[PDB]
């Protein structure tokens, strides 16, 4: 494939590894989810624009709409985690081991 | 998978209509009226064949009719036409609406002399 | 007032669009020759550059079909100075 | 679709955007329109098992149009040979290049 | 009507901004169906030629298709000039 | 099956509700004055703020 | 008095006039005395590219009229 | 001639600095009321380029307008240290000058010059708004006489 | 060099991703995401998507501003971590940069590269379309068709956004 | 190329002014001068301590509403369609649902800041 | 020649910004029964020059607790993006003619907010942080209404190109058919530029100096220039949107003179407003936009989608 696809596919993989390798802040990982959506938007937009798939031009817009619903949902849960524990640390969410 | 058959450079040779877009736009409405037949025959060819190499001869007749069309303007209405496409050329958008006076002079010239 | 003005702007757009429709055959005829001529020149220089290459067959398609296929930018401007390649690829996007 | 209510009800919910050779606004064609049309018509009705072998030529052409992988492989070779010859001094480009 | 009319005069006193909003949104929803000029919007949009008009092969039996653009046959925009 | 790794596990609450942490969402403490346009230059208004 | 605020307004007005005046004049200078060609859509850029080829001097603002048709 | 060039550059930086003195919005007691009257229309300090700014980072002058107590002294020194340089201090009124009516009190600093260096002392209890303005214009003339670049040239 | 503009932007695109994927303080992660949003907008613009490019930049700028507010409230510590302050963060940062540097160095050396999957490296311009002169923006025509072709898309997205408001209210009402 | 040049010049000009600002003046750096500002008294606690957001729900609602404008911005182009019956209905449907969503959050006290 | 065109854009901008500072001080002064600057140069004409020189030979401070890189970056962003906002403005010809010029200006305005957030956060001080979070609240308040207000106006113009607004208003100012939107646009620009009665991110009487409280000297000047540059630019945007000037292609300077007068008067109204009103509370600003403008803006966005269609007056796409 063309060389741009190398860097966009690399960007998605970097964000995916970022998502799968948590640190402490839950917000750091929610950022990696938004990054994953950014790389999909760019990769989808390039393919659609290059091929002149006219009707598909709206598809990246729809992707962003549900990226925001995902982001808003992630922040709402972060608020409730923050209220319960005083931090958004993910190691506090271990009650359900038992 | 096979070699692509390209016409030789000496089959692509036609006399070119070397005028600027402002010149083409000024004459476009009369050009579309006068050169309809060869022009609509080339476009029916291109859409039917879906191949530029299958329509070269038709495309050459488009060029010839265009040169003949501009020769007629040159012989009769050269000066009213130059004023008109000079006015169109000034506009960054090449707007018809800014040059209705020069267009009127050109239109009545070609209406009388042709 | 805006209704009347926007109606006149729609009548002016139609006239502008129709002048383009008048000229499209001439522009289409020219574009065909320029593309075919540019492809011929690429094939002349492919012949010499790849003359010594063992398996090369100059001008060979990558498609099984013999139908005409519109060339991509790399094929049309494959062996041309970057300045004209830059103009043909990014000229329109970068114009103001 | 798992349940084909679209076919039964005769309502087009999403199959208008499934292929690039379907009707587009103002009849703008996709770059690979003809290749997609050729592959789609070859494979129509015969099923994927047959289409995977009996329409391989059409699919390969369509795939080449989509990603142009073989075209860049060819242009890469010509560009590599040219840069080799130039430095060796064997080749001079024509005035129009 | 009294209950609704009394409700109207109440929201004018308390929330005139929301009264205007609902009034404006209502006219947006309703007037396009009552307008006599709505039909021309589609006609104008349809008459704008973004695409080349590819000619038809004269098979010898399409009497309602013009041979020349200045021939009588075909759609006309006289309605648009008088608009 | 008890194991050394699960020795510290306790059955969950009967009604699924764990007690609330006594964690302190501490308030921000701000020196509002003395050198402040609204403190009249000599008021050290020590304020505890939540937002 | 209030009219003593005008000198600063006049200086401010002159400065805000220059960018528009300069851009308009620089455009005419760089396009042979005409407005800079506006290319919002591919069609307009195609015509401008053809003008550059047709000019003979690689300038899309050098127009060729009937004098160039034989 | 370097002497001539540095002399003219001194005039420019001096002129720019005295023409744009931004006092810190900082006042302590009754003297601060007369400072308000200097900003009021009759005297319009702003017409001299003198503009109050609340942040010490954006101030050139500290006008100590009122009594400095022992409890307030560390805060006054703090906000003076936080002024970037060059910075100037105008002592306004008897209290700031040397303690004034409260000189013998257990809780009062006997003059703000025990805490910060002072460029101008404005006498009065309070100095009139005009007296304070006279002090500001006296500060301007002190800045006009500065020889920073001429002394650097001869170092 | 300008012919490789899309490739250069895509390199910065990845660098921004390494920025926030190494997960420093979310203040700096947000900055990394904003840079990638801008260059990502630059990349999509160079393929003819002016509206898509600007829209994704506009959306992520609003998003990261809300993330900034939530960071100062719910994801802060006394010593927020830059990339150099934490060994795990620094190691991820350098690892990502080195992998990117190597893929770039080799793909620009051979005009091609094989990093798992074969990528051509002739410049992204070779694949572009050659023949267009329409009086409209094709991307604009496709996007506008949302309201005439995409009735079904409008309904499901419209409903999802309304339910989203309902849902966040429920989730955050303890 | 013109756009890139214009951006480079703007930020180059701003960067140069900052370089002059830091290398032209005479500095006198010491501890008390650069300490954080809190009206003359030392701060109590770090400024990095959590700062509660009382409009947190409006902020999340902003993300959803901010995306609606991305759906609505193409409306001038959609008005150029021949299929105006569908486009107008769908255009009004989207705005109405946004208005309903605002009304819900309003009536359910979602726009009021936490106390 | 284009590089010269750029310099003939930003140097005048900086000069106009410098003398706007004088004009505001004089205009405010006379509304307050005083004079404002009238000593430093005749009628105070040199006052801006003294202030600029003063600030740039003043010692800049990097606070001990501050994040060094972000602290320096933010003022560069503020001024660099303030200048960027001017390049697509048709006066009557833009320096950069854009297809989506309005969308470019929205995006560049959103990016500029981060020069407030990062300066405030990088300072690492309480008044700076409070100021920054007020900017978060301010952007949430006006951004959605601002975009939808523009949309409604652009449904009469037909495109996102700023030069098309000149064509749209050839016969009549858009303020006539859209004065309700012009009113709500005008208030939004006051909130967008952090101007009174929405000067909350600074909020002097409350936060000393808010987000820029730790900034001194040259770095402080950059924030000041950026703000006053945005005040003029936002009022040029308003003049183009609603008070469109007629453009004679052969006498483009007549457009510039007329358009400059309108831009100046609109800028004066900003100074006028600052002299007249008290300040909003920053929660009350959010409720103003969301509970008043947004309901009205949604309704008027519906009306301006339908009005072209029902009157058969849809603008041309091109
Ligand atoms: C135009 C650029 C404007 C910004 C100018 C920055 C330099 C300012 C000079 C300065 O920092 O003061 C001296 C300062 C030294 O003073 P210091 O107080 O002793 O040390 C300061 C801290 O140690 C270190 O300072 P710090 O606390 O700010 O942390 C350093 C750095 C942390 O840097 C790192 O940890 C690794 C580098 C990360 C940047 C690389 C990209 C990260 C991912 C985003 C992708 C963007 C690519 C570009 O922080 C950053 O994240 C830099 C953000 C830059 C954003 C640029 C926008 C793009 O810097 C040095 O001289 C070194
Ligand atoms: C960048 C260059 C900017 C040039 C600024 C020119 C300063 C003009 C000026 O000094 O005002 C007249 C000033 C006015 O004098 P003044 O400031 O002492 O007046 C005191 C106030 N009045 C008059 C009302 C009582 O003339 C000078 O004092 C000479 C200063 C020379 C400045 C250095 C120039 C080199
Ligand atoms: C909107 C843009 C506006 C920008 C305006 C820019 C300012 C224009 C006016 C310039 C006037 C000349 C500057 C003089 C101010 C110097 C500060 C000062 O007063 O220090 C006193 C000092 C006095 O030092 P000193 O040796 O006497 O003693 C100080 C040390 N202690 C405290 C121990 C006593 O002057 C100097 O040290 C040098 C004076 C040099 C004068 C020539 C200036 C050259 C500047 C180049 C510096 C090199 C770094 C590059 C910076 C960027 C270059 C542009
Ligand atoms: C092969 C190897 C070759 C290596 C070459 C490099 C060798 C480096 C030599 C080191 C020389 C030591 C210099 C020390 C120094 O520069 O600090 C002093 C000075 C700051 O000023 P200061 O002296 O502290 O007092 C006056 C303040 N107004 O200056 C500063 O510290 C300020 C520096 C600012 C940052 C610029 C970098
Ligand atoms: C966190 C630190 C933040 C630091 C801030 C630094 C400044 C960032 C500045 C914003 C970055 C995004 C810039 C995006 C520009 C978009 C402007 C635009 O849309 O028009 C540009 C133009 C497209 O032309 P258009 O009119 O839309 O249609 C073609 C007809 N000519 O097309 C062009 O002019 C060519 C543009 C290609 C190069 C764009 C590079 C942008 C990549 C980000 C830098
Ligand atoms: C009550 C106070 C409210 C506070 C809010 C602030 C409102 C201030 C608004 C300032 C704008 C006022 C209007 C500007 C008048 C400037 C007149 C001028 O210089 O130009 C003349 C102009 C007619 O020319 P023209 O605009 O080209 O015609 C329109 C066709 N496009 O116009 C003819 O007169
Ligand atoms: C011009 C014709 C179109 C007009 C459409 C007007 C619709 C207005 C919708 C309500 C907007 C007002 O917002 C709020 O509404 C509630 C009811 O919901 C009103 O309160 C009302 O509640 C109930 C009815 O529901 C009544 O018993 C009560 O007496 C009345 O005050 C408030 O006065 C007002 O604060
Ligand atoms: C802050 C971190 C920033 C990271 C940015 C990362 C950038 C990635 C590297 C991009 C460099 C690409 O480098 C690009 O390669 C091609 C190779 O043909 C060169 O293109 C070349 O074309 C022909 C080849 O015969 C030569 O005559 C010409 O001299 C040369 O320009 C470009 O001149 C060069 O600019
Ligand atoms: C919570 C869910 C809320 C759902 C709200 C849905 C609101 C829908 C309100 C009706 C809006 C459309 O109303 C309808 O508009 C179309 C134009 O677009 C009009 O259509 C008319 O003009 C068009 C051209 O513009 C012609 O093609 C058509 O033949 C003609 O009938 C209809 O006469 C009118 O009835
Ligand atoms: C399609 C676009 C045009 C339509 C407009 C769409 C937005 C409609 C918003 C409707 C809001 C109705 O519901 C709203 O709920 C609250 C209850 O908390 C009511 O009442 C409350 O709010 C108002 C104002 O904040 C207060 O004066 C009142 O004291 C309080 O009780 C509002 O008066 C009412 O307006
Ligand atoms: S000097 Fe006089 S007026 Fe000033 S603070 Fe002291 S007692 Fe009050």
């Amino acid at each position: 494939m063309s060389m741009v696809y190398m860097n966009i596919m690399m960007a998605f993989t970097v964000s995916l590894v970022g998502l799968l390798m948590y640190r402490s802040h839950l917000m750091s990982s929610l950022l990696c989810l938004e990054g994953m959506m950014l790389s999909l938007f760019v990769m989808a937009a390039l393919t659609i624009l290059n091929s002149h798939f006219t009707l598909a031009s709206m598809m990246p817009i729809i992707l962003l709409v549900f990226a925001a619903c995902e982001a808003a949902l992630g922040l709402s849960l972060l608020v409730m985690v923050s209220n319960t524990y005083g931090t958004d640390y993910v190691q506090n969410l271990n009650l359900l081991q038992c | 998978p096979g070699i692509v058959e390209l016409p030789s450079l000496e089959d692509l040779k036609v006399q070119e209509v070397k005028v600027s877009s402002s010149v083409l736009k000024a004459a476009a409405h009369h050009y579309g009226a006068q050169c309809d037949k060869p022009n609509k025959e080339f476009m029916l060819c291109r859409w039917e064949e879906k191949d530029p190499r299958r329509c070269l001869e038709e495309g050459k007749l488009v060029n010839q009719c265009a040169l003949e069309f501009f020769r007629q303007i040159k012989r009769h209405c050269a000066e009213p036409f130059t004023e008109y496409w000079t006015c169109i050329d000034y506009s960054g958008l090449q707007l018809f609406r800014r040059c209705r006076k020069q267009q009127a002079q050109f239109d009545e010239c070609v209406l009388d002399k042709l | 007032s805006m209704m009347k003005w926007n109606r006149e702007r729609r009548r002016l757009q139609i006239e502008d669009f129709e002048a383009r429709i008048a000229l499209m055959p001439l522009l289409q005829a020219e574009k065909d020759r320029r593309v075919l001529q540019m492809l011929r020149e690429n094939l002349e220089e492919e012949a010499t550059v790849m003359k010594d290459v063992p398996g090369w067959k100059v001008g060979e398609s990558v498609f099984h079909t013999t139908r005409w296929v519109t060339p991509m930018m790399g094929e049309l401007y494959g062996l041309r100075a970057s300045e004209e390649v830059l103009s043909a690829t990014y000229g329109f996007i970068w114009y103001t | 679709p798992f349940f084909d209510v679209q076919k039964r009800l005769g309502v087009d919910l999403d199959r208008w955007m499934t292929i690039q050779s379907a009707e587009q606004p103002h009849k703008i064609p996709s770059r690979c329109h003809a290749f997609e049309k050729e592959w789609i018509e070859c494979a129509h009705g015969i099923g994927s098992i047959r289409a995977e072998k009996e329409c391989k030529i059409e699919f390969e052409d369509f795939r080449e149009c989509l990603l142009r992988q073989k075209t860049m492989k060819r242009l890469h070779a010509i560009r590599r040979q040219r840069e080799k010859l130039i430095k060796e001094g064997k080749y001079t480009p024509p005035p129009h290049h | 009507a009294e209950r609704v009319a009394a409700f109207l005069k109440n929201v004018w006193a308390k929330e005139p901004v929301l009264v205007a909003s609902f009034a404006i949104a209502g006219l947006a929803v309703i007037l396009p169906t009552l307008s006599p000029y709505t039909k021309y919007s589609l006609m104008i949009n349809r008459a704008t030629p973004y695409n080349y008009p590819v000619p038809l092969r004269d098979d010898g039996n399409m009497p309602d298709v013009p041979s020349h653009p200045q021939d009588p046959q075909g759609p006309s925009l006289e309605w648009l000039k008088r608009l | 099956y008890p194991t050394k790794e699960t020795a510290h596990w306790k059955p969950p609450p009967w009604n699924d509700v764990d007690p609330p942490k006594d964690t302190l969402v501490s308030n921000l403490t701000l020196n509002f004055g003395p050198q402040h346009p609204a403190a009249h230059g000599v008021l050290r208004l020590v304020m505890e703020l939540s937002g | 008095m209030w009219f003593e605020v005008l000198p600063g307004i006049a200086v401010m007005g002159v400065c805000l006039f220059i960018p528009g005046m300069a851009t308009a004049r620089i455009h005419r200078f760089s396009n042979g005395g005409k407005e800079k060609r506006v290319a919002h859509y591919p069609y307009q850029w195609y015509l401008m590219e053809r003008d550059r080829r047709v000019s003979g001097v690689n300038r899309s603002y050098v127009s060729k009229g009937l004098e160039n048709i034989d | 001639r370097g002497e001539y060039v540095v002399a003219k550059l001194d005039d420019l930086i001096n002129w720019a600095r005295r023409s744009s003195l931004w006092p810190m919005t900082f006042g302590l007691a009754c003297c601060a009321v007369e400072m308000m009257h200097m900003a009021a229309p009759r005297y319009d300090m702003d017409r001299f380029g003198v503009v109050f700014r609340a942040s010490p980072r954006q101030s050139d002058v500290m006008i100590v307008a009122g009594t400095l107590t022992n409890k307030m002294a560390p805060a006054l020194r703090k906000v003076y240290d936080q002024m970037p340089e060059p910075r100037y201090v105008v002592s306004m009124g008897s209290c700031a000058n040397g303690g004034g009516y409260y000189h013998y009190s257990y809780s009062v600093v006997r003059g703000c010059d025990r805490i910060v260096p002072v460029d101008i002392y404005v006498p009065g209890c309070p100095p009139t708004a005009e007296a304070l303005l006279y002090g500001i214009l006296q500060l301007q003339k002190k800045i006009k006489r500065e020889k920073r670049l001429r002394i650097w040239y001869r170092r | 060099m300008m012919l490789y503009i899309v490739f250069i932007l895509s390199v910065i695109f990845v660098m921004g991703f390494v920025g926030f994927s190494s997960k420093p303080s979310p203040i700096y992660g947000g900055l990394g995401l904003i840079v990638s949003g801008g260059v990502g907008c630059g990349i999509v613009l160079n393929f003819g998507g002016s509206f898509l490019g600007l829209m994704v930049f506009l959306i992520y700028l609003g998003g990261m501003m809300v993330v900034f507010g939530y960071t100062t409230a719910m994801a802060t510590e006394q010593y927020p971590e830059i990339w150099l302050s934490n060994k795990a963060v620094l190691g991820a940062f350098v690892t990502g940069l080195l992998m990117e540097f190597f893929m770039v160095y080799y793909v620009l050396k051979d005009k091609e590269v094989e990093v798992v999957f074969e990528f051509n490296g002739l410049g992204d311009w070779v694949i572009y379309d050659t023949g267009d002169s329409g009086f409209f923006s094709e991307e604009a025509m496709g996007i506008a068709a949302l309201y005439s072709y995409g009735t079904w898309l409008v309904i499901v997205t419209g409903w999802s956004l309304l339910i989203g408001v309902v849902v966040i209210m429920e989730i955050t009402r303890g | 190329m013109n756009l890139m040049l214009a951006l480079l010049t703007n930020f180059t000009l701003a960067t140069l002014l900052v370089i002059i600002a830091f290398w032209l003046p005479q500095l006198n750096v010491y501890s008390e001068k650069t300490s954080p500002y809190e009206c003359g008294f030392d701060p109590m606690g770090s400024a990095r301590l959590p700062f509660s957001m009382k409009f947190f729900l409006v902020a999340i609602t902003f993300l959803l509403f901010d995306l609606e404008i991305a759906l609505l911005l193409p409306l001038p182009w959609a008005s150029q369609t021949a299929n105006l019956n569908t486009m107008l209905t769908m255009a009004l449907f989207l705005i109405i649902l946004l208005a309903v969503s605002l009304a819900y959050e309003w009536t359910q006290k979602g726009l009021e800041w936490t106390e | 020649m284009f590089m010269i065109n750029i310099l003939m854009l930003i140097i005048p901008i900086l000069l106009a910004v410098a003398f706007l500072t004088l004009v505001e001080r004089k205009v405010l002064g006379y509304m307050q029964l005083r004079k404002g600057p009238n000593v430093v140069g005749p009628y105070g004409l040199l006052q801006p020059i003294a202030d600029a020189i003063k600030l740039f030979i003043k010692e800049p401070l990097r606070p001990a607790t501050s994040s060094a890189s972000m602290f320096i970056l933010a003022p560069i962003m503020a001024l660099g993006l303030a200048l960027t906002m001017w390049i697509p403005l048709p006066m009557p010809y833009p320096l950069i003619n854009m297809n989506l010029g309005v969308l470019f200006m929205l995006a560049m305005s959103s990016l500029a907010v981060y020069s407030i957030l990062w300066s405030g956060w990088a300072s690492n001080s309480k008044y700076a942080l409070i100021g920054a979070l007020r900017a978060v609240a301010q952007t949430i308040s006006y951004e959605v209404t601002l975009a939808i207000i523009l949309l409604s106006v652009l449904l009469m113009s037909g495109s996102f190109t700023l030069s098309t607004l000149i064509t749209t208003q050839e016969q009549m100012w858009l303020i006539l058919p859209a004065w309700p939107l012009a009113m709500m646009w005008f208030i939004s620009t006051l909130a967008e530029t952090n101007r009174a009665p929405f000067d909350l991110t600074e909020g002097e009487s409350e936060l000393v100096s808010g987000f820029n409280v730790e900034y001194a000297a040259g770095p402080f000047a950059l924030f000041f220039m950026a703000e006053y540059a945005n005040i003029i630019m936002m009022n040029i945007f308003t003049a183009i949107l609603f008070l469109g000037t007629s453009h004679n292609p052969h006498m483009p300077e007549l457009y510039t003179i007329n358009f400059t007068i309108k831009s100046l008067l609109l800028t004066m109204s900003f100074l006028w407003i600052r002299a007249s009103y008290p300040r909003f509370r920053y929660d009350q600003l959010m409720h103003l936009l969301w509970k008043n403008f947004l309901p009205l803006t949604l309704a008027l966005c519906m009306w301006h989608v339908s009005l072209p269609i029902l009157t058969s007056g849809i603008p041309p796409q091109t």
